[PDB]
RNA sequence: UUCAUCUAGACAGCCGGACGGUGGCCAUGGAAGUCGGAAUCCGCUAAGGAGUGUGUAACAACUCACCGGCCGAAUGAACUA
RNA sequence: GCUUGGGCAGUCAAGCGCGACAUUGCUAUACCGAAGCAGAAUUCGGUAAUGUUACCGCAAUAGUAAUUGAACUUAGUACGAGAGGAACAGUUCAUUCGGAUAAUUGGUUUUUGCGGCUGUCUAUCAGGCAUUGCCGCGAAGCUACAUCCGCUGGAUUAUGGCUGAACGCCUCUAAGUCAGAAUCCAUGCUAGAACGCGGUGAU
């Protein structure tokens, strides 16, 4: 438990090798995940609540 | 030289084990690092004996012998004994305790050339082929162990009293703790003229003791 | 933070959302370690990091928040008596919501403090990473300059001029304390890898079974015979008994007077 | 039941049996401390996985720490085979068994 | 269900485009390291290169 | 309770009737599946466990068992049955020219006053060349996709009063139907060994029912993975002279079993309690399936084998000792 | 339904340009558009926010908005049933 | 067609002097996704008569179960400045519950059993009477402080992916597709439709 470790790592190494496709991936999905919570789900109302404030 | 081991990952090798410069009693078991605690340094040198005193692990406890012979409590059963007669050669001598007692291990401590305990005098003379003669402990065998080259006692030892034992044994002897610490030495170590088994816990202070008191450099 | 922890709270549901406010509130103050409280060293380092008047600050308003959650739960047809529950529910929001600043400062320093080089006092103590990395960081043997400068509460120095920086300016820097080194070779006088370790020491403690032959290796020897263990009675070649207690049958039995 | 180390305890005081570890206390400073205790003797004979029916003279127990640290140096009487087996730390002070 | 040839890197080869591409994804899937860092731990298996036999 | 073991009916049937049959292997020969016999008396086993890093690893160890009566059976006729939408269905069935005693008895309800007519236009009928059974047995090979075989045990030999036999149907886990019922075919009014069906340390499971207490009791129950001690067999000697004592003597509690008949004929030692009382009828099936664990993989060392007098107590091993621990007696001299 | 683009080349996808005072002023342990505070200019060119983001203790590298080239007809933003 | 989680005063202003999101002063287990998750630990979200007679058989249908923890081994290894410390898999045990049994043990009770004996009698020979004789020992039965065992294949919720339009990008989804839950169905187990069925011995 330095002061950064996970960090250093990350220079020294570098992130995971399909790190930035599968978040590419996942942003991409997030926009039809979010078509099917409002079509889907107290908690269906508090999701549309929060869209509606967004 | 001296080694760090474990088994079944407990530091209490000695209560588990029983060296001698020509054998080895292990409690039985499937544990392969407590096979390589002794194999390790010197391969196949010496047979290694898994087995059983009134079928219970603690062998090591209620063991008590040397390279020339070997003691067991009345405890022990008859098929325990066939066992161990077969498992070692007839060089060494092997018989039971008929006394009322069980804990032989932790009443008895000695090595190749002296014993010494809290008649059976005669018998364990005979079976060790050694001189039967600690600071008023109740548990001299668990808290004391001894070898050829040396011996080791508990910490609170009174230093007359480890004087005049160095002084029959004709060599050298040191009080330490094994185990970071534990007092229980004759139970978290087992040693023979050329082999030192320790546990985990053993610190960095006391294995450069326990290879001092017997010179093994 | 504030918003999610009121929606956690809320989402389970009178007095236990006040419980349950309490105690996560009790969990921030006593997992936190008082700032003012925890060491004189490692008190003023905290000091020299973090802004300490915030931390109070912060500490205080959550006691005050705990406090007041604590006062509204004590003093408090069916639309009647429906209604108090949404005013008193609609009150503890309102004061828990106050608590964004706090808990946004503690936010940061609650990471931080997770995985600081934290040592206990007691332990013995140009480009220097260098050295610190060779040396180990535990060798167990046998705000950033205030956070420099705390080090009064060893030195080292370059023989050559490495990293730019000016022998005048290490010289000066300098003013029991060991120094290192890796008119301009004068001044270095105005001060009066293992070995300087080895010699700080000084000051640091100051501070598989056989038988006889392997031919009948394959027997078993049932150990019992007829409902006796003759094993304990095998013993090899007894000539004299063979006779003395297998012709008795026929010496004493002649006789036979038993009745 | 009685105490079985050297430590003089008369008595110790809270199903458990032989080598189980409950909470026990001494009933006879020490008076109302509640401390780990393990069953080294019950008086009572069960059906053994080894086929013999053990007997004791009287219940008998010894108090540790939760570790099975022994208080005493020493334990008086015989002490179950099982539970000798079981913890290490009492057969080391173990003198007797059964 | 597809070829296996070869660095420390497999090469998959296969006339269906299905095939090879579940064959890989399937094997990225194995290697899931539960209960552990993602960032941190970045043992396993992951596609890297995609192209034509030709 | 068990809400799977209810209703708590009484059983309509004393016999258990198996509900399922170990699946069939295509390349295995022609093997029976399933055996019957008759639990008699129960006692202690003690052995040495060499299972791996066991607490008694390489030790002793002991526990109790019981003894089931498995005499020889022999077979009477072969069954064949089709696949239908509405399930398993005979079509034909073909019996032995020549029957038991016994199994002509178990048709009969008043056999004493019967006439005794059994088999015997049928019995009868096997006196022409054959075409007539060939024909029979020509048909069931082209359909009957799964063939069970029909058998009964020999009562006569047990020691009761019954006298009626059991009759009950053998599955056949072999391949090419054809096959099996040529195999049949050569196997009427002939007796098999126990041994050919299970062998020692062999997993089965016994079926019987309960124990009637007075509803409670008197139940089909069933037990799986029950580990086959011992094989007896009465043609070998005296299964008491096992690897571990090779000395001669009867298995049998000295004075006889309690409630029950000497055992001498083939028998089966059964790890465990098998449901129901002395003098049942049990059905003895091979797990249904292959069970892989230590368990079934494990073998017996049977070192003692308790065999004394249980009619309320006893001590010694045979009639022999009873006078010798006593010393010599006015019977004796 | 109301507006914007539209054969002076509609939306989209790739390639290229995406600058000079300059690393604006203050802040500097190092922060140069992107750890921070306050204005947001001229020169321009078909096109540069003293900078919408990823990123380094600072540069480095990519970038969208802004245009051009390869592209070829309708496209886009907001509202009503 | 009940129902489920702040008042006061001011700025708001898509629309219709009223009016939206913000906003200012008081008053269990298991499996997945995220976290500065280094390991462990932890937190947040989601899933949950019938022809008579006797035998051998099928199964429409109803019920269903296992369960909690501990030890070697992976290990004192990956991890980490040290403190501390994984998991998968291969093994060994114990606790709860359930189907059964009495082989040892044991509470047990009409062996209303065995040697002796009490008040006493035709006195040891024989125990008569003592609503049930007593002492010590002790059968059968109830029955546990007694013992054996307690299963494997698909389809799936959430979840992670492959190919790929809507929208010439893109996408786990729209057409298709792989893995996957203490979930469903299957294997097994218990009963066998007085009114479901097949074969066989007998006139």
């Amino acid at each position: 438990p330095q002061n950064d470790y996970i960090e250093r790592h990350i220079k020294q190494h570098g992130k995971r090798l399909d790190h930035e496709e599968r978040k590419r991936k996942r942003e991409a999905r997030e926009s039809h995940k979010i078509s099917e919570r409002a079509q889907k789900l107290w908690k269906g109302k508090q999701f549309a609540k929060k869209r509606y404030a967004e | 030289m001296a080694t760090r081991t474990q088994f079944e990952n407990s530091n209490e090798i000695g209560v588990f084990s029983k060296l001698t410069n020509t054998y080895c009693l292990v409690a039985v078991g499937g544990s392969e690092n407590f096979y390589s605690a002794f194999e390790a340094e010197l391969g196949d040198a010496i047979p290694i004996v898994h087995t059983t005193i009134a079928g219970t692990r603690i062998i090591g406890r209620m063991t008590a012998g040397n390279r020339r012979g070997l003691l067991v409590p009345t405890q022990t059963t008859d098929q325990e004994l066939q066992h161990l007669r077969n498992s070692l050669p007839d060089s060494v001598k092997i018989q039971r305790v008929e006394e009322r007692l069980s804990a032989l291990g932790n009443v008895i401590c000695c090595n190749d050339y002296v014993a010494l305990v809290h008649e059976t005098e005669e018998l364990i003379s005979d079976v060790l082929g050694v001189e039967v003669f600690i600071s008023g402990n109740i548990l001299v065998g668990s808290y004391c162990s001894l070898s050829n080259q040396g011996g080791l006692v508990h910490p609170q030892t009174s230093v007359q009293d480890q004087e005049e034992l160095s002084s029959l044994l004709q060599v050298p002897l040191v009080a330490g703790t094994v185990n970071r610490g534990s007092s229980v030495v004759g139970a978290g170590m087992v040693v023979n003229d050329y082999l030192a088994v320790t546990g985990l816990d053993t610190t960095a202070p006391e294995l450069s003791v326990i290879e001092s008191i017997f010179r093994l450099q | 933070p504030a918003n999610d922890l009121l929606d956690i709270v809320l989402n389970r549901t009178v007095k236990y959302t006040g419980e349950g406010f309490v105690e996560k509130f009790e969990d921030i103050l006593k997992g936190f370690p008082n700032i003012n409280d925890v060491h004189p060293f490692h008190r003023d380092l905290m000091d020299t990091l973090y802004e300490k008047n915030h931390y109070k600050i912060s500490l205080a308003a959550i006691s005050r928040a705990k406090s007041l959650v604590e006062q509204v739960a004590r003093d408090y047809s069916l639309f009647q008596c429906k209604q108090l529950k949404r005013a008193a529910l609609g009150r503890m929001a309102t004061i828990v919501k106050k608590l964004r600043d706090p808990l946004a400062y503690l936010e940061q320093v609650r990471q931080h403090i997770g995985r600081l080089p934290s040592i206990d006092p007691n332990t013995r103590t140009v480009g220097k990473s260098s050295f610190l990395r060779c040396i180990t960081g535990h060798f167990d043997y046998k705000n950033i300059e205030m956070q420099s400068i705390y080090a009064i509460a060893l030195y080292f120095m370059d023989l050559s001029e490495q990293c730019g920086f000016t022998i005048e300016a290490q010289v000066k820097l300098f003013h029991s304390v060991m120094v290192v080194i890796n008119e301009r070779a004068q001044l270095l006088e105005s001060v009066k890898v293992m070995e300087v370790r080895n010699k700080a020491c000084e000051k640091l403690l100051a501070s598989k079974y056989l038988l006889e032959d392997d031919e009948w290796k394959n027997d078993i020897m049932p150990e019992i015979l007829d409902g006796k263990n003759v094993y304990d009675f095998l013993d090899p070649e007894i000539a004299a008994k063979l006779q003395a207690l297998e012709e008795e049958e026929e010496k004493l039995e002649n006789e036979g007077f038993y009745n | 039941m009685n105490c079985a180390d050297n430590s003089g305890a008369r008595n110790l005081y809270i199903a458990a049996s032989l080598g189980d570890m409950v909470m026990a206390t001494v009933k006879k400073e020490l008076r109302k401390k509640v401390m780990p205790a393990i069953v080294v003797r019950q008086a009572k004979s069960w059906r053994r996985r080894d086929g013999v029916f053990l007997y004791f003279e009287d219940n008998a127990g010894v108090i540790a720490n939760p570790k099975g640290e022994m208080k005493g140096s020493a334990i008086t009487g015989p002490v179950g085979k099982e539970c000798a087996d079981l913890w290490p730390r009492v057969a080391s002070n173990s003198g007797v068994v059964v | 269900r597809v070829t296996i040839e070869f660095k420390d890197e497999i090469v998959l080869s296969g006339n269906s485009v299905e095939d090879v591409s579940q064959n890989a994804a399937d094997l990225q899937q194995i290697c899931r390291v539960r209960n552990k860092d993602i960032r941190k731990f970045l043992d396993g298996i992951y596609v890297s290169h995609k192209g034509f036999i030709t | 309770g068990h809400l799977g073991f209810l209703p708590r009916k009484r059983a309509a049937s004393i016999r258990a009737r198996v509900k399922a049959f170990p699946k069939d292997d295509r390349s295995k020969p022609v093997a029976l599946t399933s055996f019957l016999g008759y639990k008699a008396g129960m006692t202690t086993i003690v052995r040495d466990l060499d299972r791996p890093g066991s607490k008694f690893h390489k030790r002793e160890v002991v526990e109790a068992v019981t003894v089931v009566d498995t005499p020889p059976v022999v077979v009477v006729g072969v069954v064949g049955y089709v696949e239908t939408p509405r399930g398993l269905r005979s079509l034909t069935t073909v019996w032995a020219e020549h029957l038991s005693d016994e199994v002509k008895r178990r048709f009969y309800k008043n056999w004493y006053k019967s006439k005794k007519k059994a088999f015997t236009k049928y019995s009868a009928k096997y006196a022409q060349d054959g075409a007539g059974i060939e024909r029979e047995l020509a048909r069931i090979k082209k359909y009957a996709s799964v063939v069970r075989v029909l058998v009964h045990t020999q009562i006569r030999k047990t020691p009761l009063a019954q006298k009626k036999a059991h009759l009950a149907e053998i599955q056949l886990n072999g391949g090419s139907i054809s096959e099996k019922v040529d195999w049949a075919r050569e196997h009427f009014e002939k007796t098999v060994a126990v041994d050919s069906v299970f062998e020692q340390n062999e997993m089965i499971d016994a079926i019987a029912v309960t124990k009637g207490h007075g509803q409670r009791g008197y139940h089909s129950r069933t037990s799986i993975n029950h580990k086959i001690y011992r094989v007896g067999k009465g043609d070998d000697e005296a299964n008491g002279a096992t690897s571990f004592d090779r000395t001669k003597k009867t298995i049998t509690p000295m004075g006889g079993f309690v409630h029950y008949g000497e055992i001498k004929n083939d028998f089966i030692m059964v790890k465990g309690c098998i449901p129901g009382n002395r003098k049942r009828i049990v059905t003895l099936r091979k797990s249904l399936y292959t069970n892989t664990s230590r368990k079934a993989l494990e073998e017996v060392s049977l070192k003692w084998i308790d065999t004394a007098s249980k009619f309320g107590k006893g001590r010694f091993q045979t009639p022999a000792e009873k006078h010798a621990f006593m010393g010599t007696l006015k019977k004796d001299l």
